[PDB]
RNA sequence: UGACUGCUCCCUAGCAUGCUACUACCG
RNA sequence: GCGGUAGUAGCAUGCUAGGGAGCAG
């Protein structure tokens, strides 16, 4: 924009234009001095005037891949953690009885909602009220699934703690009410 | 329809998805491999590597979008506050989730008693608020599925109910598209379950390039993909207090929905004039186009809206079936068969059985719409208009034909019994001159349920089509609800419109020198938006002038209304935008050293602008 | 994809995909090195090629932005632009690049394709960064090379060593063995199964292995290729002497069977990077093993290139140093599990690079330095981090098989970096108590190569003997059988015995192999069996080439006995330099 | 969104490089800037170009333009020059008065506080000034008390002698009194509690503050917080009231102390009473018998 | 914690088209 | 003389994309 081939014989061209003004000689001075500056700025005409959208293309061009590469390094740390938490996860599938139900089937295939059913290694019971928390998980075991559990801890809507001596009926309307129960499995 | 039956006999803890201990690269996981539905028997996929060294990217998705490695690895759970049947637990706490009330725009209030609004006796009056819930909500909210049982529907009625609404949506078009011509508005909208700790559809609409979205689709058209489901809460002005829930559907279920149904449905939401109005805006006078090609000809018309109880959740499985059975009659071509069954048992698989995650703790969800999969708002018309027609197969039925005077009716309902019970293969003579006759005295109109039904009168009298106590029978056996006769009108008269659709009355004012059907709202619904707001931005409204100019477009067709407090409604919002701007600017002219010099937002705050939006032209 | 450049450290986005490693390339000295050699293919975030539909051209220079696309000259629309210019190819942080007078050498190693000793001049002799991404280059040239052999397909069984071995067509058959160490697969139908890790020797095809199997049809060995991964700890750190022994706990009682090691250990609990000048076998395996209770409280690293060369240092671990606190990861080759599986945090541990977890101590030490590449010193700072370290061995022995070496040889100071410096910065350390060898050999060392610190050890008790002779050389595929030396087997095992009942070291172990059907003396590799060798052998030239004419394999060769071992230098190089007795032919 | 601190305009610019990057006002800021090294100004957000991955730094290079900031080797030529007109645009564009006296402003926010003379310095101004100053003051102190290192034992040994280290290289502390080196033990993930102790030589003595024991591998320090700009003047509105009115003035006073009313009369007659007073000189006495000069 | 789909307003950016004048240069 | 075409502004239309907000099921 201040730099360009043509630039120069602008500059020289013009520059004697005005030498020619500074002398101020003939009408065909008048020719000259007009055919050449139409002429040297017919040159412009093109050069700054294309390159500054060669430049507006270039830029482009490379913003649109600078995004590109934002995008891609973006696919990497996804994969990365969708790993890590699958192979993290698996490790607590508890491969034993588990490893016996399958050995078992017909061939593999055992609907899903059965695993945790019979090879969980922990019950959590929710409860509204006193009225329905007599009629399972009373005293210190129950039995659910047919597996014997053992009550062993319990809390409540607050996440606190009370003790299995409190859930009368003359103490529960001071209970955040839906205590959760969190019992083990007792072979 | 049969195995719907016969699998009520069966156990309920061996329904799902199967498993099946796979060893990646001497590892064992255990990972999905079909599934088991109380409908379509047992389906087995097709595509399992007993082995593997690597997985891809396609792979990692489809095993940790799965609940068969989070269930079989969590701790067991006995939900005592519900009947469904649950079925594992993730966190070690239970999570109980609020809502929040409402936030108060004083100003507004002051400047509204101002004009003389909410004197003790008026005709407006606020009614719609921000209704708060306590904890436990969600579930108690989630547990409503308990209406939903498993139904048998007849048969030899349903293979025919099935003709003529297919014959209704006939005019359309719809094909497979490929991962480079979807549209998809909105990009940072939640991705659902397993992915929502890493970001929104937008990081999983880039990372996963073009030929991976199409392996991924012409993948699963050979296999099945089991899902889970976040459940949510909406936080919304609203005038009843019982909470409103509405269901997440994890990523790899849309981006594919999307590819396979894009065409059909971008092709319904761009014609006018059918039965299905989605996609046809009411401004410009279009709400006066809508109305007037319902009445299109009948000979002696009325109306009669009707309504659902508790739509989504009571929903039958059959009809949920059906419907996306008609939604994938198009691929005669793209799409082989096998290739259409597998997808339509993927639909199943994801939602009308999944795996709602309400809390933070997986369940079981028996049946009944998900509404917020990628197909709603068409599945509910097209179920829709199935029930409409039933009631009109019963009303034509049940009549004792030896008094109907006609002879036309006559051998309609001669045939109509052979061709129903008496045969076995289509006869699209017969659908077709049925089809004529049902839309020549019943034109109806459908949005995504909310329908107006300009039946003939005469005929309806002598219950020749349906009426209402109708489609109070056919909900009552065939949906199992009552549908109260209560929020069912029936407009008789026409220069008046429809009481109400899509919540909004009708109004046949004069403008110009002619007649249109402006539709206006509820002056109690624009007031109560103006007043309560969610966030301490949406209050202050200098920043938000935005909002009172589209407030003020839906509250115009008030001014022209005949009783008064309403069109003080209109009158006080452009005072309202008169005082915010001429105070905004001042007020930033002083800390400044300047403001506002040119305008023409004048045009804000006089309603030559805002009737521009009700005359057609543009 | 972004990343520094492997010259400027300019953060840029090029990959000079000409090469095989694809470096990540600066703007600028993209250009350098797209000028003066052949590299034309540059990727960036995609690959520069006029993807005109159907076109093919791929040269950076000559390309032309056409629009979004790429075109060279007969392809791009009206509007386009010049991909080459301004010396600055068109890259991401295209303002933002150092550039580098230094090009040349990568000119160089891109252009040096590894084939002579002036290529490993090059190696050692440039940048740590250019040095290091070097050495990676170098392992892809081997990967190259080596999987350049054929596949060892048996096809049938005879018995214990001897197999009908077959090959793919015309890929080459390795050599030898320990170069070698193969390991074999079977077919089943669709996929590979086990067959076991060998090494491998001719007929038939007789073998002597690390592992075993039943092995049946079809089963075919390879020396299985890997990915050389990158490099991205140097080889050594640089070092420095700290004022105290910080970072380690000085004892004052100290258990003095090692003299001149704790005046060792002490001098590298204050210094970084340490190593000994201490000839082969003379208790190396006693100096760490002593600093283990040296300072009853640091952490102690022990390795070397080959897990059956820690075989002494794993033998004396369970007898001098407590059995608890040491450890060994064995991965599933079988080595040394006298320690034990898993267990980084163990006071005492052990192990080499094939297999072991990233983690950080405080002393290190490594063993079979002489045969080591800068691409394993890489791997070893790469993988832990400690205060001191210390590398086992001397460098005037035997090196690794720098096969692609097909001229010139490569110096001992040319091996890796320790190398060149432990002759110019010199020895950090020296064992000079070099309780090994007599008197010859001692002294023979010392003025010899091994810079006059040994002194006379023990005494001269008479059995290493030699003569002027001849001995008429023959090949075969790659190996040499010389039948002037197996005739001299029993011509020299004449006149005593205490010959016979020993080994017969062999330059390529086709000879022993052949030889020992006659009478009886185990094959031996010259390569790695230093610690595993006779106090009493037969050595026979065999070959009167370099492989056995320099001035280092030797020295590799009459440390091993204690002091007898028939020592036929017939070859011409190292002969009247060294004096014994010479018994004629008899 | 508040005050620069010598001219009472609100404003909403931040200095690039200072200790807390101080509130300036447009020409204002111009003045501190200008006359210093600052190099770069925060707003509502920090004046940077968002052009993706473009990187400028001096705010004088920007350039506004569309709902954005750009630059020169990545703007749109429409631009609109920032550091312009010698004031540099944001918000309270034009009600601002700015100051000559700056670089007095600046010696007090560019003193390095390495001087006694920067002491001079935060002599030479005013209130607003001031107690930046001594924000500023505290500030350097602050970053540099925490120049040293977290005093780990790893061997202990007996009560007050243990073998100590420390992290690496960073350097020892006056390990006199001036520092109450608490510990933070390490159990699993977390930094946790050795307890406030105080070190010095041993074998290392330390002063268990709270009866505490040792550990391994857990260390010492004197973890930072946050110093606060304040408001009201350091020295209140002296005003020796015209009388000392509306108290209660007891008649009964213990004379014990016989130069104690003798000022608290005075005192009472005056808000600010900072006096000089030799070291248990009536005045550790003064006080308690104003407790019964005026014990209401 | 924030679902799918449709209509509508407002502010920037870009492209095209035309409209546009002032300069040019050629016939 | 009349047109040619080329650069420069100015206006309109439309399309694109990104941003803010509102309503309906
Ligand atoms: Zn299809
Ligand atoms: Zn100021
Ligand atoms: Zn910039």
């Amino acid at each position: 924009f201040s730099s360009l081939p043509s630039y120069a014989a602008f500059a020289t061209a013009q520059e004697a234009y005005e030498q020619a003004v500074a002398n101020g000689d003939s009408e065909v001075v008048l020719k000259k001095l007009k055919k050449s500056l139409n002429v040297a700025k017919s040159e412009f005409d093109r050069d700054a005037a294309m390159q500054r959208k060669l430049e507006k293309m270039a830029d482009q061009a490379m913003t649109q891949m600078y995004k590109q590469a934002r995008s891609e390094d973006k696919r990497a740390k996804v994969t990365s953690a969708m790993q890590t938490m699958l192979f993290t996860m698996l490790r607590k599938l508890d491969n034993d009885a588990l490893n016996n139900i399958i050995n078992n089937a017909r061939d593999g295939c055992v609907p899903l909602n059965i695993i945790p059913l019979t090879t969980a290694a922990k019950l959590m019971v929710v409860i509204p009220d006193y009225n329905t928390y007599k009629n399972t998980c009373d005293g210190t075991t129950f039995t659910y699934a047919s597996a014997l559990w053992e009550i062993q801890q319990v809390v409540d809507a607050d996440s606190k703690i009370v003790q299995l001596s409190e859930i009368s009926m003359d103490n529960s309307p001071n209970l955040a009410w839906p205590l959760i129960v969190t019992a083990l499995r007792a072979n | 329809n049969f195995n719907v039956l016969f699998s009520t006999v069966f156990p309920p803890t061996s329904f799902g998805p199967l498993v099946r201990k796979i060893f990646v690269d001497g590892v064992p996981f255990v990972v999905s491999t079909g599934y088991h539905f109380r409908e379509l028997g047992v389906v087995h996929n097709q595509d399992v590597n007993l082995h593997s060294s690597r997985l891809s990217f396609k792979e990692l998705l489809v095993y940790a979008a799965d609940p068969a490695m989070h269930a079989a690895s969590g701790n067991l759970l006995l939900d005592k506050r519900t009947t469904c049947f649950s079925v594992a637990a993730l966190t070690n706490n239970v999570a109980f989730q609020t809502v929040k009330p409402g936030n108060f725009n004083k100003d507004f209030y002051d400047f509204a008693v101002s004009k003389g609004f909410f004197k003790e006796g008026s005709s407006v009056e606020l009614k719609h608020f921000f209704f708060a819930q306590d904890g436990n909500a969600a579930i108690s909210d989630y547990d409503y599925y308990r209406y939903n049982l498993p139904t048998m529907c007849d048969i030899r009625q349903l293979l025919f109910v099935v003709e003529v609404v297919d014959k209704y949506f006939d005019c359309y078009d719809g094909g497979c598209i490929n991962a480079n011509q979807v549209i998809v508005n909105n990009l940072d909208k939640s991705a659902g379950f397993p992915f929502n700790k890493w970001g929104k559809a937008r990081l999983y609409y880039d990372s996963m390039s073009y030929e991976d979205q199409d392996a991924l689709f012409a993948y699963t058209k050979r296999n099945v993909i089991p899902t889970i489901t976040q459940m949510n809460l909406k936080y919304a002005i609203s005038a009843k207090n019982r909470a409103r829930t509405v269901a997440g559907v994890s990523i790899c279920s849309t981006m594919t929905n999307r590819q396979f149904h894009q065409k059909l449905l971008k092709s319904i939401a761009a014609t006018r004039g059918a039965t299905v109005v989605i996609g046809t805006s009411k401004f410009y006078g279009g709400w006066h186009n809508m109305l007037k090609t319902v009445y299109s000809d009948v000979e002696n018309p009325h109306l009669m809206g009707w309504d659902y109880p508790k739509c989504d959740r009571a929903m039958p499985n059959m009809l949920r079936i059906m419907a996306s059975l008609v939604l994938a009659r198009k691929h005669t071509t793209c799409c082989s068969l096998s290739h259409r069954f597998y997808r339509l048992a993927n639909e199943c698989a994801q939602v009308l059985s999944e795996m709602v995650m309400c809390g933070g703790s997986l369940y079981v969800k028996p049946g009944g719409t998900s509404s917020g999969d990628a197909t709603t708002a068409y599945a509910n018309s097209v179920f829709n208009i199935c029930q409409a027609v039933t009631a009109n197969v019963n009303a034509l039925l049940s009549t004792d034909g030896n008094k109907i005077a006609d002879k036309y009716v006559r051998n309609l309902q001669h045939r109509l019994y052979e061709c129903l019970y008496r045969n076995r293969d289509v006869d699209t003579d017969f659908v077709n001159e049925f089809y004529a006759y049902l839309r020549k005295h019943f034109s109806m109109m459908i949005l995504s349920d909310d329908a107006v039904v300009c039946f003939n009168s005469t005929y309806a009298s002598q219950g020749l089509v349906a009426s209402i106590k109708n489609f109070k029978s056919v909900l009552y056996y065939q949906n199992n609800v009552f549908m109260s006769e209560a929020k069912c009108w029936t407009e008789t008269d026409l220069t008046k419109g429809p009481h109400e659709f899509c919540s909004q009355h009708t109004m046949l004012v004069k403008q110009g020198d002619d007649y249109v059907y402006l539709p206006y709202p509820d002056p109690s619904r624009i007031l109560g938006a103006g007043c309560f707001v969610d966030d301490i931005v949406k209050t202050d409204g200098t920043l938000m002038i935005e909002r009172f100019v589209s407030l003020a477009i839906d509250a115009y067709p008030l001014t022209k209304h005949p009783n008064q407090e309403y069109a003080d409604v209109f009158h006080l919002y452009l005072q309202y935008i008169r005082k915010l701007h001429d105070e905004l600017t001042g007020h930033m002219l002083d800390m400044y050293s300047v403001m506002l010099t040119n305008d023409n937002t004048s045009r804000y705050w006089e309603p030559e602008f805002y009737e521009a939006m009700y005359t057609p032209h543009t | 994809a972004v990343g520094a450049c492997v010259l400027c450290n300019s953060q840029t986005s090029l990959r000079c995909g000409a090469c095989i490693r694809r470096p990540f390339l600066c703007c600028k000295c993209c250009y350098d090195h797209v000028i003066s050699t052949s590299h034309k293919l540059v990727l960036s975030v995609n690959p520069y090629v006029c993807n005109a539909p159907g076109c093919d051209v791929t040269d950076v220079t000559q390309l032309y932005l056409g629009g979004m696309s790429y075109y060279c000259k007969s392809h791009k629309p009206p509007i386009s632009f010049p991909l080459c210019a301004n010396g600055q190819v068109f890259g991401l942080y295209k303002n933002t690049c150092v550039g580098s007078d230094n090009v040349t050498d990568f000119n160089a190693i891109a252009t040096c394709d590894w084939t002579n000793a002036g290529d490993y001049i090059l190696a050692n002799t440039c940048t740590e960064r250019l040095k290091l991404f070097a050495a990676e280059t170098l392992k892809a040239t081997e990967e190259t090379f080596k999987l350049s052999y054929g596949i060892a397909t048996v096809r049938e069984v005879l018995s214990d060593r001897e197999l009908h071995l077959s090959w793919e067509v015309g890929k080459p058959r390795p050599p030898l063995n320990r170069n070698y160490v193969f390991t074999g697969y079977r077919v089943t139908k669709n996929s590979k199964v086990q067959i076991g890790e060998y090494t491998f020797e001719k007929g038939a095809v007789v073998y002597r292995g690390t592992t075993t199997y039943k092995l049946n049809v079809g089963d075919y060995f390879v020396l299985t290729s890997h990915t050389v991964m990158p490099l991205s700890a140097p080889t050594l750190v640089p070092q420095e002497h700290y004022v105290r022994i910080t970072g380690l706990y000085p004892t004052l009682n100290i258990s003095d069977e090692f003299s001149s090691n704790v005046a060792n250990y002490q001098k590298v609990g204050m210094q970084k990077y340490s190593t000994l000048q201490g000839p082969p076998g003379t208790g190396k395996s006693h100096f760490a093993i002593g600093l283990a209770l040296y300072y009853p409280s640091a952490r102690i690293v022990y390795t070397a290139c080959s897990h059956a060369a820690v075989d002494a240092l794993c033998e004396k671990a369970l007898k001098y140093l407590p059995i608890d606190k040491c450890s060994r990861i064995i991965p599933a080759v079988e080595c040394f599990d006298k320690f034990k599986v898993n267990s980084t945090l163990e006071q005492y541990v052990f192990c080499t690079v094939n297999a072991l977890p990233e983690t950080t101590a405080d002393i290190v030490v490594f063993d079979e330095i002489s045969m080591a590449t800068n691409y394993d010193l890489s791997v070893v700072n790469a993988r832990l981090r400690a205060k001191h370290y210390v590398y086992i061995g001397d460098p005037a022995q035997l090196p690794a098989p720098r096969t692609l070496l097909t001229k010139g040889t490569l110096e001992p100071e040319y091996f890796n970096s320790v190398c060149r410096l432990m002759k110019t910065i010199g020895p950090d350390m020296f064992l000079g108590t070099c309780r090994r060898c007599p008197a010859e050999i001692v002294d023979t060392v010392s003025a010899l190569v091994y810079d006059n610190k040994l002194k006379a050890h023990k005494d001269k008790s008479a059995q290493c003997f030699k003569m002027f002779y001849k001995g008429v050389i023959t090949h075969d595929v790659s190996s040499a059988i010389n039948r002037p030396q197996i005739g001299v087997v029993r011509e020299f095992l004449t006149r005593n015995p205490a010959w016979r009942k020993a080994v017969f070291i062999s330059p390529y172990n086709s000879q022993n192999a052949v030889a020992s059907k006659i009478l009886g003396l185990p094959t031996q590799t010259v390569d790695s069996s230093q610690g595993s060798e006779y106090d009493y052998v037969i050595f026979t030239q065999t070959t009167e080439t370099a492989h056995s004419c320099n001035v280092n394999r030797f020295n590799v060769a009459i440390t091993r006995a204690k002091v007898g071992i028939l020592c036929i230098m017939s070859d011409r190089d190292l002969y009247d330099k060294l004096q014994f007795t010479s018994l004629e032919i008899p």
